[PDB]
C-alpha cells in the first residue's frame, strides 16, 4: 500500500541508556526482587520477547537471528547495544578519514 | 515460481492393458 | 474358493514387526551394566568441551589399520576446545609409553588419531570422568 | 560457540566462496608435456607399450604356478556345506542391556533379526546361527532363546540362570521369510509349512543333549540333570516362576510363528487375515 | 590462422529461468517426504540408465540385453563389434597383468 | 499476539537450544512476532564446507547424462578397402579410410554414447549437508521463519518492496510443508517474478537455498524437516529400504 522511509542500519548508544533499559527491566519484572539483576536469566520465550520487543522498537536496533541464542542474561545484551556500529560505503568513510592532499580516491558509479 | 508438483507413486495398483504386448507379461500373470 | 476373516490375531504381527528408532535403555538398579556398558552421567561435567556417545549410547572411539602397520585409534565426535582433551590424553598416554605423545587432531571434524591402540584405556577414562 | 561467531562477520557463503577438503580430490596427471608425454610410463621398447603382454600369471612358455600345484579336495560343494553364522552369549547380555529385545517375551531370530543383532543371508546358504561358548561369565538372560545351533556350555549358562534353549531348523525359502516376513506380506501368498531336517541333519535335531525339537520333552530333564551333574552348578526348576507358560512357549514342526501358521495369509492395508476354509487346502497345511 | 579477427556477440546469460531456478528441486523427496519414491525415478533420460552406472562395456551390455531389440540392425551391428573390440581391449591390452 | 513454538524433541543436556525470530505478511512494518527454539545439533553443526562441495554438487552431477558421440573409425562409412599396395608406391603405408588420421574420420578415443555419471551418497551423509546448510545460514542471519506465507495486497510490488525494506536479499527461496495449502494469493506473486521463487518443503534441498541469497520457513515446516534430520540422526540400523512400511514409521 505505502512504503515508508527505509530505516538506516547505523546506530549510535545515546547516553543513559543503562537507565532507560533498567527502569524497562523493573517494568516487566512488578518490580526486580533479587538485587544484582545483571545476572538475570531469559529462559523463557515470553520474557525474552517482550525484552528485545521493547528494546528494539524503541532504541530502533534489532538483534540479529545469530546473536539473540547468545543473549542469555542481560549483561550481554548491555554489551550488544553499548558497542556502536555505521552504515556507510567505503567510499564514504574514506573521504571522511583526513588524507593527504596528494591522496584522491574516485567512485566511477 | 510456483515448483511444479511433486512426483507421487500412482495412487492404487497400476492394471496394465492385457491386449497390449510392449507391456511385459509378469505384469498379466497372477502373481502380479 | 472361500476365504473367512479373523483380526483377533493381529497382535502377533505387531511383535513380529521391527522398530525404526532405539529405545532408551531399561534404567538399571545395578551398575555398571554387565558387558562393561555404563550410560554418562547427569548433569553433565562443567568442562570446556564434551564427549557424546553414538547410536547405541556407546563411546565413540574406534581403532583403525592402514598401510599394514599403522597401528591407531581415533575418536570421532569432539565438541567445544579439542586442544584441552588432547592435552589430558597426552598426559594419561606419556607415563604409559615413556614419551609425550604426538598425535594429530581435526578440530573442524573434531576428531582425533593416536598411535597405538588404547581403546580399553581410553574407555575406562572416558567413563569414570562421565561422557 | 566459537565456530559460528566467525561467520557472522565472515562474507556470505556461495558458490565462489566455495571448496573441497585438501587432500581429498588430488589433481589428475594426464600425459601431456615434456615429463609424461615421451613415452607415457610404458616403457621403451616391448610389450609393456605394444599392449600385447600375455595373460596374469603367464611365465613366458614355462608352467605357471597354479597349473604346478596339484588338485585337493579343498573347497568341494561349498555351495551345499553346512554354514551358520556365530552369536555370542555375551552379545546377548548386552543387547539386552540396550533394551532392543525384550527378555520378558519369548527371543526368536524374528526378535533378533528385528533387533538387528546379527545380518543374516540365506540365499548365501546360511541355515540359522550358532551360539557360542565364549561368554560364559556375566549372564543372567533367563531368556527362552530360540536358535539352530547350539553348545554345551551355552546351554548349561542359559540352564542355569533360568532361561530356556531350543533348536528349530528352518528351510532355505522357510528361513528367509522368517528373518524378514514382510515382504512376502506384501505378496499376499500363504506363508509356507516348514519342512523336516535334510537326510543328515536329523540325528542332530532327534537327540535330547542338543534339545532337538524331535526329541522327546522326557528326555530334556535328564539332560538337564547330567549338565548339572557335569558342570557343577543348581539345578533351578524354572516350574515356580509365574511366567513359567511364557517359557516353554514353542512352536511344533511345519508352523513359523506361534500365533500364524501355515495357510494364514495376512494383509496390512486394509487388516485383514484370511483362511482357505477348504477340507483338501486346510488338511494340506497342517501336513 | 585459427583465431577470428572480430569478436563474438555477447552472449547473455539469463542466470535466473524456470530450469535454473528450479534447479535442485525434489532431488531430497526420500530424505524428508517419508521415502514414498527414490530421486533415481526422476530424472528424464533413456531406459538403458536410469539410476546407474557403468563403463563403455557396461552400458552397451546393458543396452543390447534391455533395447537391442528395438534397435537397428545397423546400430546393433556397430554395438556387437564395439563390445567385441572393447571386451579383448580391457582384457588382453593395458597395464595391470 | 505473540507465537511461541517449544521443541517437542528431546535435546542434549549439555546443547542448549538457540531461538530465532518470527515474522509474518499480513502488515508491511510486522517484524519480530513471535519466538521459536532450535535444536542446536541440527542448527549449531560445525561449517563442514567440503560436506556441502560433495552434496550440491553431487546434485549438479548425478542428474547429468551426456548425449554426445563420435563415430569411430568403424563406424564412418566407408574405409574397407585398403587404397593402394604396401611397396608399390612413395605415399606412406595406410590400410584404410576413416582412420583417426585421414580427413573426416573417426576418433580414437572420444565420447562415446550417452554416459551416466550417477553416483548416490550416503543418505547420512546427505541429511547432514542439509543440516549443516541451514546451519550456517543462520549464523549469516540469512534464513527467517514465520507463521503462513498470507498477504492481502499479493503483487509483486508490495513482495519486492517488503524484501529490501527488511534487507533480506536479491534472491529468495519460499518454503511450505505440503503442494495444496499454498495461499493463492502468495503463488500468484512468485508466479509472475522469478527471484523470490517458492518450493515445498519435499523439494527443499541445498543447492536453491545456497544460490538464492536468503531463506523462508514456516513453522509446520521447521518441525517437518526437524522430525526427519533428527530422525536421521537417531536413526536405526537399514535392513531394507524404507519405502515398506514399519511399527512407528509410516
Ligand atoms: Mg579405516
Ligand atoms: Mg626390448
Ligand atoms: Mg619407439
Ligand atoms: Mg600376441
Ligand atoms: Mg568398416
Ligand atoms: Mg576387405
Ligand atoms: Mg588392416
Ligand atoms: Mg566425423
Amino acid at each position: 500500500l505505502v512504503c515508508p522511509p527505509l530505516r538506516s542500519r547505523a546506530y549510535t548508544p545515546p547516553e543513559d541508556l543503562q537507565s532507560r533499559l533498567e527502569s524497562y527491566v523493573k517494568e516487566v519484572f512488578g518490580s526486580s526482587l533479587p538485587s544484582n539483576w545483571q545476572d538475570i536469566s531469559l529462559e523463557d520465550s515470553r520474557l525474552k520477547f517482550n525484552l528485545l520487543a521493547h528494546l528494539a522498537d524503541d532504541l530502533g536496533h534489532v538483534v540479529p537471528n545469530s546473536r539473540l541464542h547468545q543473549m542469555c542474561r542481560v549483561r550481554d545484551v548491555l554489551d550488544f547495544y553499548n558497542v556502536p556500529i555505521q552504515d556507510r560505503s567505503k567510499f564514504d568513510e574514506l573521504s571522511a578519514s583526513n588524507l593527504p592532499p596528494n591522496l584522491k580516491i574516485t567512485w566511477s558509479y | 515460481y510456483r515448483a511444479r508438483p511433486p512426483p507421487r507413486r500412482r495412487p492404487g495398483p497400476r492394471w496394465p492393458d492385457p491386449e497390449d504386448l510392449l507391456t511385459p507379461r509378469w505384469q498379466l500373470g497372477p502373481r502380479y | 474358493p472361500r476365504f473367512v476373516e479373523s483380526v483377533d490375531e493381529y497382535q502377533f504381527v505387531e511383535r513380529l514387526l521391527p522398530a525404526t528408532r532405539i529405545p532408551d535403555p531399561p534404567k538399571h538398579e545395578h551398575y555398571p551394566t554387565p558387558s562393561g556398558w555404563q550410560p554418562p552421567r547427569d548433569p553433565p561435567p562443567n568442562l570446556p568441551y564434551f564427549v557424546r556417545r553414538s547410536r547405541m549410547h556407546n563411546i565413540p572411539v574406534y581403532k583403525d589399520i592402514t598401510h599394514g602397520n599403522r597401528q591407531m585409534t581415533v575418536i570421532r565426535k569432539v565438541e567445544g576446545d579439542i586442544w584441552a582433551l588432547q592435552k589430558d590424553v597426552e598426559d594419561f598416554l606419556s607415563p604409559l609409553l615413556g614419551k609425550t605423545p604426538v598425535t594429530q587432531v581435526n578440530e573442524v571434524t573434531g576428531t582425533l588419531r593416536i598411535k597405538g591402540y588404547f581403546d580399553q584405556e581410553l574407555k575406562a577414562w572416558l567413563l569414570e570422568k562421565g561422557f | 560457540a566459537r565456530a559460528l561467531d566467525l561467520l557472522r562477520g565472515l562474507p556470505r557463503v556461495s558458490l565462489a566462496n566455495l571448496k573441497p577438503n585438501p587432500g581429498s580430490k588430488k589433481p589428475e596427471r594426464r600425459p601431456r608435456g615434456r615429463r609424461r608425454g615421451r613415452k607415457c610410463g610404458r616403457g621403451h621398447k616391448g610389450e609393456r607399450q605394444r599392449g600385447t603382454r600375455p595373460r596374469l600369471g603367464f611365465e613366458g612358455g614355462q608352467t605357471p604356478f597354479y597349473i604346478r600345484i596339484p588338485k585337493y579336495g579343498f573347497n568341494e560343494g561349498h555351495s551345499f556345506r553346512r554354514q551358520y553364522k556365530p552369536l555370542s552369549l555375551n552379545r546377548l547380555q548386552y543387547l539386552i542391556d540396550l533394551g532392543r529385545v525384550d527378555p520378558s517375551q519369548p527371543i526368536d531370530l524374528t526378535q533378533l533379526v528385528n533387533g538387528r543383532g546379527v545380518t543374516i543371508q540365506p540365499l548365501k546358504r546360511d541355515y540359522g546361527v550358532q551360539l557360542v561358548e565364549e561368554g560364559a561369565d556375566t549372564f543372567t538372560a533367563k531368556v527362552n532363546i530360540e536358535v539352530q545351533l547350539a553348545s554345551e556350555l551355552a546351554i548349561a549358562a542359559i540352564e542355569k540362570n533360568g532361561g530356556v534353549v531350543t533348536t528349530a531348523f528352518y528351510d532355505p525359502r522357510s528361513l528367509d521369510i522368517v528373518c524378514k516376513p514382510v515382504p512376502f506380506f506384501l505378496r499376499g501368498q500363504p506363508i509356507p509349512k516348514r519342512m523336516l531336517p535334510p537326510e543328515e541333519l536329523v540325528p542332530y535335531y532327534t537327540d535330547a543333549k542338543n534339545r532337538g525339537y524331535l526329541a522327546d520333552p522326557a528326555k530334556f530333564p535328564e539332560a538337564r540333570l547330567e549338565l548339572a551333574r557335569k558342570y557343577g552348578y543348581i539345578l533351578p526348576d524354572i516350574t515356580k516362576d509365574e511366567l513359567f507358560k511364557m517359557l516353554c512357549t514353542r512352536k511344533d514342526p511345519r508352523q513359523i510363528f506361534f500365533g500364524l501358521a501355515p495357510g494364514w495369509v495376512v494383509n496390512m492395508a486394509d487388516k485383514k487375515i484370511l483362511k482357505p476354509t477348504d477340507e483338501n487346502l486346510l488338511k494340506y497345511y497342517t501336513s | 590462422i585459427g583465431i577470428r579477427l572480430t569478436l563474438p556477440p555477447p552472449k547473455v546469460v539469463d542466470r535466473w529461468n524456470e530450469k535454473r531456478a528450479m534447479f535442485g528441486v525434489y532431488d531430497n523427496i526420500g530424505i524428508l517426504g517419508n521415502f514414498e519414491k527414490h530421486p533415481k525415478e526422476l530424472i528424464r533420460g533413456p531406459i538403458w540408465l536410469r539410476g546407474w552406472k557403468g563403463n563403455e562395456l557396461q552400458r552397451c551390455i546393458r543396452k543390447r540385453k534391455m533395447v537391442g531389440s528395438r534397435m537397428f540392425a545397423d546400430d546393433l551391428h556397430n554395438l556387437n563389434k564395439r563390445i567385441r573390440y572393447l571386451y579383448k581391449h580391457f582384457n588382453r591390452h593395458g597395464k595391470f597383468r | 499476539e505473540p507465537v511461541l513454538r517449544k521443541v517437542e524433541l528431546p535435546v542434549p543436556t549439555h546443547r542448549r537450544p538457540v531461538q530465532a525470530w518470527v515474522e509474518s505478511l499480513r502488515g508491511f512494518e510486522q517484524e519480530r512476532v513471535g519466538l521459536a527454539d532450535l535444536h542446536p545439533d541440527v542448527f549449531a553443526t560445525a561449517p563442514r564446507l567440503d560436506i556441502l562441495h560433495q552434496v550440491a554438487m553431487w546434485q549438479k552431477n548425478f542428474k547429468r547424462i551426456s548425449y554426445a558421440k563420435t563415430k569411430t573409425r568403424a563406424e564412418v562409412r566407408g574405409g574397407g578397402r585398403k587404397p593402394w599396395p604396401q611397396k608399390g608406391t612413395g605415399r606412406a603405408r595406410h590400410g584404410s579410410i576413416r582412420s583417426p588420421l585421414w580427413r573426416g574420420g573417426g576418433v580414437a578415443h572420444g565420447p562415446r554414447g550417452p554416459t551416466s555419471y550417477y553416483y548416490m551418497l550416503p543418505m547420512k551423509v546427505r541429511a547432514l549437508g542439509l543440516k549443516v546448510a541451514l546451519t550456517v545460514k543462520l549464523a549469516q542471519d540469512d534464513l527467517h521463519i514465520m507463521d503462513s506465507l498470507e498477504l492481502p495486497t499479493g503483487d509483486p510490488q508490495y513482495l519486492t518492496e517488503l524484501a529490501h525494506y527488511r534487507r533480506w536479499g536479491d534472491s529468495v527461496l519460499l518454503v511450505d510443508l505440503t503442494h495444496e495449502e499454498m495461499p493463492q494469493s502468495i503463488v500468484e506473486a512468485t508466479s509472475r517474478l522469478k527471484t523470490f521463487n517458492l518450493i515445498p518443503a519435499v523439494g527443499l534441498n541445498v543447492h536453491s537455498m545456497l544460490k538464492h541469497q536468503t531463506l523462508v520457513l514456516t513453522l509446520p515446516t521447521v518441525a517437518f524437516l526437524e522430525d526427519k534430520l533428527l530422525w536421521q540422526d537417531s536413526r536405526y540400523r537399514p535392513l531394507y529400504p524404507f519405502s515398506l512400511p514399519y511399527s512407528d514409521f509410516p
